[PDB]
């Protein structure tokens, strides 16, 4: 039960990481709004990587979280240096995706798929 | 006489490769003395130093030199010889006659699965 | 001289389509004038040189 | 061995007659002006165009090109419903089902080839054990849709109907190679 | 032989045709249903059966390296031919 | 003799013997196991903490100098702890020889890069990390090099799907190439190609 | 039968050449450099 | 091929080189396009007798390779090696060593 | 074939180094010509792949395909060669050689080629090395290293060739590099048509 650790010996610098990167990502997103000509406000910017953070939010591993901290890095220079293009920004919110019902009733009309 | 180019880009002409084949050595030998007694490291590097420094203090012609050397040019030869000199440094630094640190897996090299 | 020969060719292949009405058709569809063997033609109509 | 491509053995030292020789290699663009040359023989020279669709280009009967099924002289299917072909297929382009027929027959109800998926290797020709399944020498067969190029068994009968003049003397010319 | 179905379409050699109210006809309105116009299983009824001598009988289906993979038909049972389970030519032994 | 059989060799292989013997009591803290195999090819499997020294000695000892990094790669063996198996073939141009090198790692403990010993590493590391998520320590810089960009998942693990978990279409709505669930219009049909007799007795394994 | 291949005629195909074979054309620099002047003088003239 | 004399002579003093000689057109010493049918021969292992498979299974010499050392089956004054002699210095060549 | 313990027969070896070299041409025509189309000269492309139609007449003959041949496979190659197309290759090489003739009269000894290729992009041979260059780059760079002659696979240790090697390790000694390795391929392929021996195809091992 006692592993090597990546750059965080427990969860409060690993969380303080995670602060940094939200902050970071927090500056940004109206940087990317104007820079690329999205239709979102920076408003719903800010509640998506809101939202890609608390989609993260259940860990409690150092190392998964040091982990996703790297790879929200990696995405964070994508978006810095223009590489991600438009379709590559709004594929976070899959506007053109149908969602599944979470209910049971409109999964039993809708096919076999649990 | 003197050879006009090493045949290689970026590698200049040595016009003494005698003498800086000799420093070279000496000070490999001389940071291979600060090794551990039973470091086959430092065993098998004193053993290759040597027997280069006695061919480069037998043969004073740089044509039967490199023949004798069969490090290809002279200067890819100094050039070894102080890549072998810094990787003593490191080695020392390293330390890597110590034993294994860690066992691996006992599945860990089994191939096939 | 050749450029005299040359010339023969030329006209022989100018005057080998048949006539002017020939000659135009094959050099307006196949922008070639060309004059060869007649290999033989196919039921569809086709002509092979 | 080794050679050196650029490297200049020794010098030719200085001379008038060699430095006015590269004094007017310099000033009157010799070498530019032998590549102009050679642009004029290109020139005059005869040009290696085909009239297309008039000429085409050469080929061999080892070609492979659109797919066909084939028959017995009789006129029965050749194909046997083995999937050697479905299995062998690189990009997965086959799809057979099959059923015995009204007279007891091993035969295919369902030979599909995507042509949007096939990469005209030859492993179903190949791996045909009774020659069925072949690659005709038909190349120009272009669609403006994608479904016209998604095969049926219909469609590579009706190849195999329409091209066996051809493949049949293909497959005579090849056989002893293969 | 090609048969029409009532709705006019054409019926192929694997029996395949569709319904009235199948709506996948749309894709030949404006179009044609091709089908294969020889089929197979007439084609190889027409052939005569094979009158040979031997109790077992070699098929290759002609050609030698060009037929089918070559295998032998016993025919024993003198009321039914041999087929060859590859060409689906039909051998009877002759006892005269 | 045998027109079928490849020749074989023994002076390679006992060259090849001989130089891991020497590696192996040069570099006893890192080395785990060296085997030869019949292909005439020397594969060192080393600890993760020893890349560093292992890569820099075979690069500068005078006896190694595989000077050239052919390649680096991984290997996604998911029935151990370790799946990740790292692979660095290298060459030596003054022996005219071959090394194989091997370490391994699971998805969360990164291994050091060789950047600073070979500069071919930071593209092969950077393919390694893309294709398997395995991170490497001290990289210049780590990112994607042949995935999309903002894709999700490392392709080459064993357990990633073929066709992947999202396909692009242009949708005319929103006027952009967008993201969507995969759906095959024919599914990738698997096939089980396995004879279920066993083929070389050589590599029968005990039973458990 | 006889076997029947591929094979290269019994006396070897002819030498290939496959040497760099520049022309090494062109009048000297002395006869090209006289003929410039001349047309100088002869133009001035 | 069908080239005058003129224009001949022509291209060849523009581009130095006799073309004629080797022409970039294809026109009759290419093989022709129907050739007699072959009859390729058999391998080594196309004989009736002492040709047994298990004498020429390369594919089942394969062994799993020797372990030199390990960490647990070993459980563990001579001279340095290296992995093969050193490479001998290639000759320039006598054909044409320079360009 | 390593993996499987068996060798190809000789004649597949030499038809499989044969197309190799043939390969080699086609690429190294490849790579010149549309590195000068890149710089801005055009008509030594249009005269080279004049000549990569040839050699994929030779690849459809023998394969079917002109490009994706699929033709060399473990044991040997998929079939023999057709009757007279040894000739057709006989044929297209000893007239090839005055093509790179041209194309290096075209480009060589131009002061705009030498301006546009000469110094640009050096490499030193530690650099080379360190940054595990391979094939082209480390010969220009001037190392002595070459796979056919250090560690020969097939009958590349039957067949003699020069390597050539660069002394400057810029465009201009890669680009010469190229050029004499396509006449070296075109000396290895008449070696191969005039050694061809005869046998099989595949390895007698079904
Ligand atoms: C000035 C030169 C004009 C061209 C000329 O005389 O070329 C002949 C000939 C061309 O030599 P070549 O390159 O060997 O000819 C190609 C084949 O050998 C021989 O070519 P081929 O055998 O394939 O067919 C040749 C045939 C082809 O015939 C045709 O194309 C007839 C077209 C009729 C259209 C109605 O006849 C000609 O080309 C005859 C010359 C036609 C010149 C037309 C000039 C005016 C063009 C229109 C202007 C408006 O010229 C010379 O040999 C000397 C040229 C300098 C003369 C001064
Ligand atoms: C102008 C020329 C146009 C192109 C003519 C045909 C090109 C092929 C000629 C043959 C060939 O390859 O020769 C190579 C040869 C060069 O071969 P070389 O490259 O081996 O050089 C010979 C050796 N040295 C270095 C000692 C000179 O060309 C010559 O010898 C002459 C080239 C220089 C003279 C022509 C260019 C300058 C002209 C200036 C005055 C203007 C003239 C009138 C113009 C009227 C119309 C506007
Ligand atoms: C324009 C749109 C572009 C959108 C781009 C989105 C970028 C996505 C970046 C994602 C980065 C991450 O996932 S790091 C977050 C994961 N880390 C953690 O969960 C650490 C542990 N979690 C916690 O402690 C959580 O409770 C909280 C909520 C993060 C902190 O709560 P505290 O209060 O107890
Ligand atoms: S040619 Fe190859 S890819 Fe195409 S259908 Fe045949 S086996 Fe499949
Ligand atoms: S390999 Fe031939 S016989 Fe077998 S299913 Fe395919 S086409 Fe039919
Ligand atoms: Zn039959």
């Amino acid at each position: 039960t006692s592993v090597k650790p990546i750059f965080s010996r427990d969860l409060n610098e690993a969380k303080r990481r995670v602060r940094e990167l939200y902050r970071a990502w927090y500056r940004e997103v109206p940087n990317t709004v104007h820079l690329m000509q999205l239709d979102i406000t920076v408003k719903q910017g800010r509640d998506k990587v809101r939202e890609m953070f608390m989609k993260n939010a259940h860990v409690t591993d150092p190392r998964v979280v040091d982990l996703l901290v790297i790879k929200g890095k990696m995405e964070l220079q994508e978006t810095i240096k223009v590489w991600k293009q438009r379709t590559h920004v709004m594929r976070f919110f899959h506007e053109t995706e149908t969602p599944r019902p979470k209910d049971f009733l409109s999964k039993f009309y809708m096919g076999h798929d649990p | 006489l003197l050879k006009k180019t090493t045949g290689l880009v970026g590698l200049a002409v040595c016009d003494t490769p005698h003498e800086r084949l000799t420093i070279l050595y000496t000070k490999t030998l001389d940071i291979l003395k600060h090794f551990p007694k039973h470091a086959a490291y430092r065993k098998y590097t004193e053993q290759i130093t040597n027997e280069k420094l006695d061919m480069v203090k037998a043969e004073p012609d740089v044509k039967k030199l490199e023949a004798l050397l069969q490090g290809g040019e002279v200067e890819e030869v100094i050039l070894q010889a102080e890549k072998e000199l810094s990787l003593a440094r490191k080695m020392l630094k390293w330390k890597p006659w110590e034993p294994l640190v860690e066992e691996p897996p006992a599945n860990q090299w089994k191939w096939p699965i | 001289m050749e450029l005299v020969e040359v010339l023969k060719r030329g006209v022989q292949q100018v005057t080998g389509h048949g006539g002017l009405r020939g000659l135009l058709r094959v050099f307006f569809r196949a922008n070639d004038i060309r004059i060869g063997t007649l290999v033989g033609e196919d039921k569809y109509g086709n002509k092979y040189y | 061995t080794y050679k050196y491509v650029n490297k200049k053995e020794q010098e030719s030292e200085v001379d008038m007659k060699s430095a006015t020789d590269n004094a007017a290699r310099i000033l009157m663009w010799t070498e530019l002006i032998r590549g102009l040359g050679m642009t004029l023989s290109y020139l005059f020279r005869e040009p290696a165009t085909i009239n297309y669709p008039f000429e085409k280009g050469p080929l061999s009967p080892r070609f492979r090109g659109e797919h066909a099924l084939r028959r017995y002289p009789s006129g029965e299917e050749r194909c046997i419903a083995c999937k050697l072909c479905e299995a062998i297929c690189p990009a997965q382009a086959i799809t057979i089902e099959a059923e015995p027929r009204a007279d007891g027959s091993r035969r295919t109800t369902r030979y599909d080839i995507d042509m949007t998926k096939c990469i005209y290797c030859g492993f179903c020709q190949e791996a045909c054990p009774v020659d069925a399944i072949v690659e005709g020498p038909n190349f120009e067969f272009s669609t403006e849709t994608h479904e016209e190029l998604l095969y049926n068994k219909e469609k590579l009968l009706n190849n195999g109907d329409k091209w066996e003049a051809e493949i049949a003397a293909n497959i005579q010319a090849d056989y002893l190679y293969r | 032989g090609v048969q029409v179905s009532p709705s006019g379409e054409k019926i192929t050699h694997t029996g395949q045709v569709y319904d009235e109210k199948d709506y996948r006809r749309v894709r030949f309105v404006d179009r044609q249903k091709e089908v294969n116009e020889n089929f197979a299983i007439d084609l190889i009824a027409q052939q005569p059966v094979n009158e040979v001598e031997h109790r077992i009988i070699a098929c290759d289906g002609g050609g030698g390296a060009l037929g089918h993979p070559k295998v032998y038909i016993n025919l024993d049972k003198e009321t039914k031919t041999g087929t060859c389970g590859y060409c689906g030519l039909q051998f009877k032994q002759h006892h005269h | 003799k045998r027109p079928t059989v490849r020749p074989r060799s023994d002076v390679t292989h006992k060259q090849l013997s001989a130089f891991g013997e020497y590696v192996a009591e040069i570099l006893p803290k890192y080395v785990q196991q060296v085997q030869v195999s019949c292909l005439d090819e020397l594969e060192i499997c080393i600890h993760p903490d020893g890349v560093i020294p292992t890569l820099t000695f075979l690069r500068d000892h005078t006896n190694a100098q595989f000077k050239s990094l052919a390649d680096l790669t991984a290997v996604d063996v998911p029935t151990r702890q370790n799946r990740f198996e790292i692979v660095y073939n290298l060459l030596s141009l003054r022996f005219n020889s071959r090394i194989r090198v091997k370490t391994y790692a699971d998805e969360l403990t990164p291994i050091d890069s060789i950047v600073s010993v070979h500069i071919a590493a930071n593209w092969y590391e950077r393919e390694v990390w893309d294709m398997f998520g395995v991170f490497f320590f001290n990289h210049p810089d780590l990112r994607r090099i042949l995935t999309d960009y903002g894709f999700e998942g490392h392709p080459f693990r064993k357990d990633f799907p073929l066709t992947g978990y999202v396909e692009l279409r242009y949708d005319d709505e929103v006027k952009r190439v967008v993201a969507e669930p995969v759906e095959l219009a024919q599914e990738f049909r698997k096939f089980d190609l396995n004879s279920p007799w066993e083929a070389f007795p050589a590599y029968r394994q005990p039973p458990e | 039968s006889k076997v029947k291949q591929d094979m290269p005629p019994p006396g070897g195909y002819g030498p290939i050449d496959y040497k760099r074979n520049l022309p090494r054309r062109g009048l000297s620099g002395y006869s090209m450099f006289a003929v410039g002047i001349g047309a100088l003088i002869f133009g001035y003239w | 091929a069908s080239a005058t004399r003129v224009i001949q002579k022509l291209r060849n003093w523009a581009s130095g080189q006799d073309l004629q000689a080797k022409l970039q057109l294809r026109y009759q010493e290419i093989a022709k396009r129907t050739q007699p049918p072959p009859k390729l021969p058999v391998g080594p292992s196309h004989k009736l007798s002492n040709n047994y498979y298990c004498t020429r299974d390369g594919r089942r010499e394969v062994v799993p390779p020797s372990i030199i050392m390990s960490s647990q089956k070993a459980l563990v004054e001579k001279k340095a090696v290296t992995p093969a002699p050193p490479m001998k210095r290639w000759e320039l060549s006598k054909d044409q060593p320079y360009l | 074939e390593k993996l499987l313990n068996i060798q190809p027969p000789p004649r597949a070896q030499w038809i499989r180094v044969l197309f190799g070299e043939i390969t080699r041409i086609l690429n190294h025509i490849m790579a010149v010509t549309t590195h000068a189309l890149d710089i801005g000269a055009m008509t030594p492309f249009f005269w080279m792949f004049e000549e990569r139609e040839k050699m994929f007449e030779f690849y459809e003959r023998v394969s079917g395909a002109r490009m994706h041949a699929a033709y060399i496979r473990p044991g040997g190659v998929h079939q023999d060669l057709p009757l007279g197309l040894l000739d057709d290759i006989y044929e297209f090489s000893k007239n090839f050689s005055l093509r790179i003739d041209e194309v290096e009269e075209m480009l060589t000894n131009n002061r705009i080629w030498r301006n546009r290729t000469v110094d640009i992009g050096v490499v030193t041979a530690e650099d080379a090395l360190n940054y595990g260059f391979s094939g082209v780059m480390l010969r220009g760079s001037g190392i002595q290293w070459d796979l056919r002659k250090t560690q020969p696979y097939d009958v590349y240790d039957q067949v003699e060739f020069d390597v050539p090697i660069g002394s400057r390790g810029d465009c201009y000694d890669r680009y010469l590099c190229r050029v004499e390795e396509m006449r070296q391929s075109l000396r290895i392929i008449e070696q191969c048509l005039n050694k061809m021996p005869p046998g099989e195809i595949k390895v007698d091992d079904a």
